[PDB]
């Protein structure tokens, strides 16, 4: 057993070692282990990725117009996300710009699926860590009324109501049955919430899984489907038309007043259920403001997003701040370039891939993906792996740094950035929010301050919903109905060499894609993920990446039940099949 | 007493989870509370690790013989298997494990179905679907990427109801939403026939809802219920928001040529 | 002035009078005029229908497989309940029986029909006179949603909710523009709600806008659209096919997955919803227990409905039964016969009609519809009417009586006669309902009792809804699947020359067409509807009709403001296009 | 700041237009009429009946003359000096024509204020007309349909309120929005009637796969309507899909062009 220190850690391989594999309530396969010492606090923390696809290889001659629908399916929870990056890249490399409507229905897009993938993390991802579901069954439905009243404005509060959800629960349970609640971790002393609140909050469970249903029908309506919508490199193809003959064929004022309708009601939930349980859930478990801290008081990272401004990616246009902060400096957020081979590297050494070095981080552009699957001395066997060897390659997720540096990307990590660059908005909401709890800010870098963050740009996204929907309005009526640029479309016009990068905010981080294109087909496609950060492999040097980090030195109070592992794990929102793609 | 229901996952992007918890008619909340009993699905449940393997485990000894598996995405032979590693072992082994005892599959997408995007060339993992590695259970073929909400939920409402699996063409489709070609129920239909198609984004032609034809529309060849049914509550389809079927309900669809090509 | 004596009301039309035109919150074009003695109490009542279309006269030479589209014209409110009647009635004279699918999904049809109107007439028709909308501003919303929460389990009566829904009239009114409820009764005396009810009740009123909307629904997936959906003789049009090719073409799994929600929904809304509401209006309104009785403890009449032996409309078949009660006399619930022409006939003595014979009734098969507008002795001129002449013609509406009787028909008329059948379902629901009121049997027999019937209706019609739904699922288990005949769809494989009766139960009441089918065309089709029925007018003994009757002997508070007379009206929910066609 | 006034009028009708109307997914209805309009006369709906209601009919036409929008369902009767519809004690048509004069625009909702619909079909016993042969000084927008799609008459009022202007139209006064294209030009059954596959009788096999309709009486070939595109009642069905063939319902005359169910 061996110690170094690394980030202020002491990462040490003594002591009990604990498996948690699967990882549930997550996007894709996860693996993690730890090892807790004589006080049953963790010493060590491994994040492995148990998934690979190859859609870096897979993409490989395709055409550039094609690529989008590729890389989309890596990923059917953050649908969408890879559509607009491959867009983005494809343009940037050929030199296109599209049409004002095709942005604002990008951004429109893109808000569409921060509103639902969050609501939907909240309740049927993390929530279960949080409700003691199987305690409801214990709640008076008259005082589960007075406390949803006292929280919210929300119509769905009545003692019937909450006495309906909890006969339901009781029949379900009485089936002997118990489905998706089998063998959790209900009774664990880390639940802290009354049961009124349990009865409440998977109310509000069951209320989410429908509603969530709803939001997407803004995906239907401008891509076609959800999941997986459509788009093209130019702009989008939903063609609008709202006062000629054939309107019946396109995106017309009947299409428009059903996203309007939608838009609404996404806003009412998100601001009258989801927030209050939120800001309820912080209330309850106050402890965990200063649990899985991690790298978010050292390092984080945003490349910025939701350019306002058409084809126009700089400061003044992007409404979501991009930055990074290292060494725990967050008065000065420096500039990220995606260009730049010195800032955003990747390494493989603990990972199963091949490089010519593995001592050395690869700027995506020069970017290798040749799968190597060797756990080395396991555990076990290859094909039965008992415990995985950290000290080697141990992962389908490839470690990226920021100048050489472990970040964090994600909600948490873009409310820090926009806080401290001065973003009027984000300032109030974190005081405001911080001051309900009354905890110091300093609570917000923490396993509850990433909740809490997300649950904000669920509200935040929701109101940008609507701001890119009356752009859109106010274009059409000023007779700007552009939807596409087809200038570029043809491969004769593309030049014979170009390369491009895209990049947005995903739900769960930054996110890029790098593009080269020679002789009308894609030479070579590497994208770098919000969850390739924070799930990452240790480096060279053995610096750990964001959940690793997060995950050191957390108390368990019962090794064989993870739960306090699941509770920060989640908080990051883990997407495996976007770590790994 | 309400079915089993064993859902495991192998490479997938979880567009099938996601298809399924759209579904507006029966509600996925009345589907699990009501309908089935979801019994294992690493995307939803509460267990972790081996709580959830020891619930994994108990499920398909307890129901042997008399539990529906549902599959989203597929095995990678590759690397031993461990290209997916599910509790240290091959993805492969599990699905081979939960298949034994199974008494239907249910090969969710275009994943379990036929390979989707991984098995696109040059199919890095050597990912394979279902029918190809379990061979001695009925299998269902519900295809797409994903397939449509609405027909996920049906097709287990007529498992429930019916107490029978569903009829299926020659290659395990679902005749009732896999029968015919989205071309043949395609409300565009009547520009192809005039030849009326759009020729380049956002032309008049587009405005107007022609023919997707010239654009590489794949609706000639896909057999799926998205012209008829529509998605996501009868809302809209690709074709109807103004790009052409990409083909994805059918197998290979990633390597018959551009999206854009005939 | 005139006096004279019939069923027990003494008819006076001297002192002043009172007109209402138009009598709103109703389908279609409707007159009252009424005399009033010096106490305020009305001494003569007069129905008047303002409007005549000719359907009739426009049936003849039509194909008999198109009379069903024309005729389901003859109302948009109780849209599809002529279409039935219509194919009904062909079926009988051609004799055609229909495979058990079609009858099923029929009684689908007829009891989606049943909730949504009844649903649509208690809140937007009958609800103003009865909720005083102004005053829902005075309410507490926090006492609002005690009363809410103490008469159901719904769950939308959070104090918020209440407080938005007052906001929102807050600022509707706070424009000056207060459109449907510009000039109403606000603060008349009869409005006995307290504030909080009044908050309550106009909250619902806007839930039932939005709600019934989902209804309809299933409307269109059997039959097309809402309103007027489609029909055939020989069946329903809308072919099933479950587990065959092409299924996406038909009535398919989930198509009837749609049909099964909605029908949950609709339950729900209107046990949660509505029945309390009613329930509630009966505990501030007791009064009206006592006013407005008419003909209701004297005379009523129901044909029967919803035949559940596929083309057996006997006695065992029809779920709604049918029945007449005359001379008070509820212990002889006497046999109704279509056909037989010294029970149903039409008299025009005081209508705008030629008979050859106006002192006498016709027979519908017998009937004539041959328009004459002659007012005669107006106050004012043929085109310009202070006054109708009672004395004389004064109706587009034709009078129906049966063996000479007049009688009420519709919920109440329903209620009575099911019960003095002894269903055990209706018994149990009147005896509990007045129970809850602490109300006599007979306070049904009323204004209050026509509305507490209605609301009842809903719930049952939900409740046979399901039922019906079920019968359709059991038959496609079995592998029984057809939904039409169509061996004598050809003309020629007709009688040349036959006759027919389609009847049920509308939401308003009896509903009857009569067809005459001669060398392939109708050669005669006459319609009696129940609007037709209760808004009567006199006979050539002077006989009064329901809404006349229900009118004498009724106190205003205000003259000048008919909301006494609006009360009684609406509670029969009137249908002017329907009485006329 | 203030709603569009718009009075509402009722001739010979059956009510199916209003019964759409307030079918409308969205914008609800409700929300329409709280928030997007001033729906400030309509006999159907008002608190206020008769000297009540017809003061704020005076009082709306006064105080807003040349500044409300007249919707207009159903028609008036020319027969027995137009008392075959009779309106606070008068013909109806006279109700109409002082509601027309002070209107900015007119909508007629319907076959029945569009055509005539089903009491204009042989013999119009009431000499029922079209509101353009009685109003010829005013602009008319044709809704025709019977009834017209929720979605579509709610969508019109949500583009004169958002676009502050009539819809472009057709040339005999149609919303070319919804009204450009036939019910046939964007029907889901056109393969089948491409391939000759079409329903014979009804419930036979070809029925039973959602087959053309053509050969049952389908008019959706010389029908303009949305039908087959928008559809009705929250984008769930159409006539077609149900399996009936379209009547032709929006158009002209369709009544008295022959049995539904011949060519
Ligand atoms: S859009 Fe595609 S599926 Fe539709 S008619 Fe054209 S080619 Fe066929
Ligand atoms: S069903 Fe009617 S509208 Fe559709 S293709 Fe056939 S004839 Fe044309
Ligand atoms: N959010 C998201 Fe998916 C991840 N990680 C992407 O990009
Ligand atoms: N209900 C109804 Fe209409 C009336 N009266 C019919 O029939
Ligand atoms: Fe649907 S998991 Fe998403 S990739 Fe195509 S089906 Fe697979
Ligand atoms: Fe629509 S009121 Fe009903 S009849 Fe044809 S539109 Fe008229
Ligand atoms: S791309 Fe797929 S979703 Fe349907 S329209 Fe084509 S089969
Ligand atoms: S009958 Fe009418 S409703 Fe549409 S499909 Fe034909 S125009
Ligand atoms: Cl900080
Ligand atoms: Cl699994
Ligand atoms: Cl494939
Ligand atoms: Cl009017
Ligand atoms: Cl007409
Ligand atoms: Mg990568
Ligand atoms: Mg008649
Ligand atoms: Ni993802
Ligand atoms: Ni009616």
């Amino acid at each position: 057993s061996t110690q170094y220190e690394t980030q202020g850690y002491t990462i040490n391989n003594a002591g009990r070692r604990l498996v948690v594999d699967p990882i549930t309530r997550i996007e894709g396969h996860m693996r993690c282990e730890v090892n807790i010492n004589d006080q049953n606090v963790i010493t060590n923390a491994v994040s492995c990725g148990t998934m690979f696809r190859g859609l870096e290889i897979i993409l490989q001659g395709r055409d550039p117009r094609d690529a989008w629908a590729f890389v989309e399916r890596i990923c059917g929870v953050c649908t969408g996300v890879h559509a607009l990056a491959s867009v983005y890249a494809i343009e940037d490399a050929i030199g296109i710009k599209v049409p004002d409507n095709a942005n604002i229905i990008r951004n429109i897009m893109l808000a569409t699926l921060w509103c639902h993938d969050h609501l939907v993390h909240f309740y049927q991802l993390a929530g279960m860590d949080w409700i003691d579901v199987l305690d409801a069954l214990k709640a008076d439905p008259r005082k589960t009324s007075e406390l949803a009243q006292s929280l919210s404005s929300w119509p769905k509060s009545s003692p019937g109501y909450f006495f309906d959800v909890q006969n339901r629960l009781k029949k379900f349970v009485e089936g002997g049955q118990l489905g998706i609640f089998r063998n959790g971790y209900w009774g664990h002393p880390q639940y802290k919430l009354p049961p009124e609140a349990n009865l409440m909050g998977f109310a509000h469970y069951l209320e989410a899984l429908d509603f969530q249903r709803e939001i997407v029908k803004i995906h239907a309506v401008f891509g076609g489907k959800n999941p997986h919508p459509n788009w093209i490199v130019g702009g989008m193809p939903c063609a609008i038309n709202i006062d000629e003959s054939g309107a019946v064929g396109a995106v017309n004022m009947e299409r428009l007043n059903l996203v309007q309708s939608i838009i609404t009601r996404t806003a009412d939930f998100i601001n009258n259920v989801m927030i209050p349980d939120a800001l309820a859930i912080g209330q309850f478990n106050k402890p965990w403001s200063e649990i899985g801290t991690g790298l978010s008081d050292k390092c984080v990272l945003s490349y910025g997003a939701f350019p306002d401004i058409a084809n126009d990616f700089g400061e003044k246009s992007l409404l979501m701040p991009g930055g990074a902060v290292i060494n725990g400096d967050f008065n000065n957020v420096l500039p990220v370039d995606l260009v730049d081979p010195q800032q955003v590297q990747e390494f493989v050494d603990h990972a199963w891939y091949r490089y010519p070095n593995d001592q050395v981080g690869r700027h995506p552009f020069d970017g290798i993906t040749d799968p190597w699957y060797n756990p080395g001395d396991v555990k076990g066997s290859d094909t039965n792996i008992q415990q995985l060897n950290e000290q080697e390659r141990y992962s389908w997720i490839k470690a990226p740094r920021w100048r050489g540096n472990a970040m964090e990307v994600g909600p948490l990590a873009r409310t820090l950035i926009a806080y401290h660059k001065g973003d009027a908005a984000t300032v109030e909401s974190v005081d405001r929010m911080m001051s309900a709890l009354n905890l110091p800010l300093s609570g917000i870098q923490s396993t509850l301050g990433r909740i809490l963050c997300r649950a904000h740009e669920a509200q935040w996204a929701a109101g940008k919903l609507q701001y890119f929907f009356d752009k859109l309005m106010t274009n059409l009526k000023n007779g700007n109905l552009a939807t596409a640029s087809t200038e570029k479309w043809e491969p004769a016009t593309w030049p014979t060499e170009c390369r491009g990068v895209g990049f947005t905010e995903a739900p769960r981080g930054a996110l890029g894609h790098w593009a080269a294109i020679r002789d009308g087909k894609i030479d070579l496609y590497q994208c770098v993920v919000p969850t390739t950060w924070n799930a990452s492999p240790r480096d060279p040097k053995g610096q750990i990446g964001a959940y690793e980090a997060a995950l050191m030195n957390t108390k368990m109070a019962i090794p064989e039940q993870p739960l306090e592992i699941l509770r920060t794990l989640h908080s990051f929102d883990p997407c495996l099949a976007c770590s790994t793609h | 007493p309400r079915i089993p229901v064993v859902w495991i996952h192998g490479l997938e992007c979880t567009c099938c989870t996601e298809s399924f918890i759209r579904s507006a008619h029966p509600l996925a909340k009345d589907v699990i509370l009501s309908l089935i009993s979801l019994d294992y699905d690493d995307t939803l449940m509460a267990a972790a690790g081996t709580q959830a393997e020891e619930v994994f485990e108990d499920i398909i000894t307890q129901y042997n013989g008399k539990y529906i598996l549902a599959v989203e995405g597929n095995p990678p032979l590759g690397e031993q298997g461990m290209f997916c590693i599910s509790s240290g072992r091959p993805f492969i082994e599990k699905l081979k494990r939960a298949a034994a005892g199974a008494s239907a599959i249910i090969a969710w997408g275009t994943c379990a179905s036929w390979g989707c995007v991984q098995a696109a060339r040059p199919n890095p993992t050597q990912a394979t679907p279902i029918d190809k590695v379990i061979t001695d259970k009925p299998i269902i073929k519900v295809p797409g990427c994903p397939p449509i909400p609405d027909v996920m939920s049906a097709i287990i409402t007529y498992m429930v109801t019916f107490d029978r699996l569903p009829d299926v063409d020659r290659m395990g489709r679902p005749l009732m939403f896999y029968g015919q070609r989205i071309h043949d129920k395609c409300y565009r239909r009547a520009h192809f026939d005039a030849g009326e198609f759009v020729q380049s984004w956002d032309d008049d032609a587009a405005r107007k809802g022609y023919c997707l034809y010239k654009m590489g529309c794949k609706g000639p060849t896909t057999y799926n219920a998205c012209s008829s049914t529509r998605w996501n509550d009868g809302v809209s389809f690709p074709i109807q928001s103004g790009h052409g079927c990409l083909g994805c309900a059918e197998n290979g669809f990633w390597d018959r040529g551009s999206f854009y090509s005939r």
